[PDB]
């Protein structure tokens, strides 16, 4: 249990918190959306995420905003503009990338 | 796009 | 009071709703269901706030019934992709409509 732990921790809930609508907090249902990974090739989304911080796979801040990226990416891809979906990754690009601004300059001192 | 996950909103 | 035009609304209502199996825009889209359509869409409409306005005296006249009709319909291709159930019955409604709403307009001219 490493500051640097503790922190992706605390920058994951902070995440969380901007998506109102839990649109991002588990895998895109396969079963309501069967040709899901016909499009995506690495799905995500904050549960994973939770679970790859828990087991110790984010050596590094790189490596944590590189996936949540991809829940980002992953949205913009897959869905049509004019959706719910869609436009929620709009809004979550914006205001997570804030929240990643401010955790980086912590992280980059440890 | 895919076929999409339909729906009206949430 | 209770016109004739008012009764020929009515049934004109009641036409342009028999075209929709769904009940897609019987009433006002949820925003607690759909957030993000405040951000899109300037005024919402549906046929039964169509109606509440109809009952309310609000429809004097054809045009303004047939504004807000018209809104249901721009209202649903805007908001939805393309490729959906609902942009598709707003594409059948506006043919469908377009139609009643033509001989309607033929006999509140006539008042």
């Amino acid at each position: 249990l490493t500051p640097f732990l503790i922190l992706l921790r605390k920058t994951l809930e902070q995440l969380q918190e901007k998506d109102t609508g839990n649109i991002f907090s588990e895998p895109v249902p396969l079963s309501e959306v069967p040709d899901y990974l016909d499009h995506i090739k690495k799905p995500m989304d904050f549960f994973t995420m939770k679970q790859n911080l828990e087991a110790y796979r984010y050596l590094n801040f790189d490596d944590f905003e590189e996936d949540f990226n991809l829940i980002v990416s992953n949205c913009l891809k897959y869905n049509a503009k004019d959706t719910i979906f869609y436009r929620a990754a709009v809004r979550l690009r914006e205001q997570g990338g804030a929240v990643l601004r401010q955790a980086r300059r912590q992280a980059e001192k440890m | 796009s895919g076929r999409g996950k339909g729906g009206k909103g949430l």
